[PDB]
């Protein structure tokens, strides 16, 4: 099976600006499997960027990204209040079902 | 007439192994009548969508210049080949002109292309869209910027294809769908083909 | 839908077998393949083990090949899902899920906290 590495441990990143977070495997997953959840402190995780491109319901049109190939990329516009959760990075090709690293986003005042 | 000529679109809708969708089988049927009423009288085919002419009067006119189109793709996406319509396989695999005169026939092969299954290819990045009817096969590392990289796959340089992961154990949506798209002209030349006649 | 609820869980033995019921209704069960997904405190995510609805199909990773079962039924729309002679390692919490069904994934379950004891 293929792991799923997030590069940055966790983002201790202050309020306003804009930056962005990478998914990386050890191969090309495809191009729309993959999707990222939500897992809320104690509460079930939900799904946003799906298709590696479209974004599920409830979405402001705030979170977005692109990418392909070994490495993705998900990018923001300007961090708020709400930001403050946990995401998750997935794989659906190979016959095993992983889940990425996981990113302990951060505000910082 | 005692004996009518015959055609086997029978080996064209059961066949063992089927194109990838960019690189999408054309066949040409000319000289031949085939009846239409048994496709759409079976069960087998889920999808039988077209608007140019009704199933009932499909054998009543006749044709010429028929123009099969044969691939397999992911179901969720069906709908995409329709008569005007956008998407990855709708821009850069296949194109479908609104002025269309034919029909469409899908049905599911799960058993027949489960594993698992990994040979499974499609175009994901090209310029623009394509012309009707317009076949896109190439091979060419596709830049995401100005910087030119060839040979090798790298930053901001993309592979223009990518493979399906057609598990025998996936959902509605997942499970790759065989597709047969027919295409013809109204009798533009001398008769070719034309429906079976009574007796 | 009423979102999937999960059958009770609770403290074990390290040698016991607890089973683990996503019954549930809202949609059909005969077209939509299940998942079993854990969690274990604070440490990443891991696909347990799913099912196939289509003719209930059995497959799940390698991370444990023999200790995992699971048992669909459409009648009474119900999922078992069981391990044998279960560890003290094993200590999550659960979720059943929808993997592999419509493009639209959705439909966490509520999650149920499924422990191992020593005391």
């Amino acid at each position: 099976q293929i792991v799923l590495t997030q590069s940055p441990a966790i983002m201790s990143v202050s309020l306003g600006e804009r930056v962005t977070m990478t998914c990386t495997a050890s191969s090309s997953v495809s191009s729309s499997y993959l999707h990222w959840y939500q897992q809320k402190p104690g509460s079930s995780p939900k799904l946003w960027i799906y298709s590696t491109s479209n974004l599920a319901s409830g979405v402001p049109a705030r979170f977005s990204g692109s990418g392909s190939g070994t490495s993705y990329s998900l990018t923001i516009s300007s961090m708020e209040a709400e930001d403050a959760a946990t995401y998750y990075c997935h794989q659906y090709h190979r016959s095993p079902y992983t889940f990425g690293g996981g990113t302990k986003l951060e505000i910082k005042r | 007439p005692n004996i009518t000529n015959l055609c086997p679109f029978g080996e064209v809708f059961n066949a063992t192994r089927f194109a990838s969708v960019y690189a999408w089988n054309r066949k040409r049927i000319s000289n031949c009548v085939a009846d239409y009423s048994v496709l759409y009288n079976s069960a087998s085919f889920s999808t039988f969508k077209c608007y140019g002419v009704s199933p009932t009067k499909l054998n009543d006119l006749c044709f010429t210049n028929v123009y099969a189109d044969s691939f397999v793709i992911r179901g969720d996406e069906v709908r995409q080949i329709a008569p005007g319509q956008t998407g990855k396989i709708a821009d850069y695999n296949y194109k479908l002109p609104d002025d269309f005169t034919g029909c469409v026939i899908a049905w599911n092969s799960n058993n027949l292309d489960s594993k698992g299954n990994y040979n499974y290819l499609y175009r994901l990045f090209r310029k623009s869209n394509l012309k009707p009817f317009e076949r896109d096969i190439s091979t060419e590392i596709y830049q995401a910027g100005s910087t030119p990289c060839n040979g090798v796959e790298g930053f901001n340089c993309y592979f223009p294809l990518q493979s399906y992961g057609f598990q025998p154990t996936n959902g509605v949506g997942y499970q790759p769908y065989r597709v047969v798209v027919l295409s013809f002209e109204l009798l533009h030349a001398p008769a070719t083909v034309c429906g079976p006649k009574k007796s | 839908e009423v979102q999937l609820e999960e059958s009770g869980g609770g403290l074990v033995k390290p040698g016991g077998s607890l089973k683990l019921s996503c019954a549930a209704s809202g949609f059909t069960f005969s077209s939509y393949t299940m998942s079993w997904v854990r969690q274990s405190p604070e440490k990443r995510l891991e696909w347990v083990a799913e099912i196939s609805s289509g003719g209930t199909y059995t497959n799940y990773p390698d991370t444990a090949t023999g200790r995992f079962t699971i048992s669909r039924d459409n009648a009474k729309n119900t999922l078992y899902l069981e391990m044998s002679s279960l560890r003290s390692e094993d200590t999550a919490m659960y979720y059943c899920a929808n993997f592999g069904n419509y493009e639209e994934i959705a439909y966490w379950g509520q999650g149920t906290l499924v422990t191992v004891s020593a005391a």
